């Protein structure tokens, strides 16, 4: 059990690293659900100016 | 009295005999059973160093 409690502390630091930093650990861009969530800023904030 | 204190010693043969046994049956069993356990909980502390 202490070694799959590993794998959720990677993934939970992923999630925190979401914030203040678009790249994972190992340098990928995020594309999850927060990834999905800043794009729709970004259509918003065109929205909003448009 | 001397009678009765020769039955006492006699008797106290019994005491020692199951007593040899018994340690003889933790040495053959109680004791390596334990050795594993060690070992087991030794892992564990360098999973929970991880």
């Amino acid at each position: 059990l202490t070694t799959e409690q590993i794998n959720m502390t990677k993934e939970q630091k992923e999630a925190q690293r979401a914030q203040t930093s678009d790249t994972r650990t190992d340098g990928t861009r995020v594309a999850g659900s927060v990834g999905k969530q800043k794009e729709l800023y970004d259509q918003q904030i065109t929205s909003y100016k448009r | 009295a001397t009678k009765a204190e020769y039955a006492l010693t006699k008797l106290k043969l019994s005491n020692e005999s199951v007593t040899y046994c018994t340690a003889q049956y933790n040495l053959s069993s109680m004791l390596p059973q334990q050795l594993l356990m060690l070992k087991n909980q030794t892992t564990q502390v360098a999973e929970q160093t991880k």
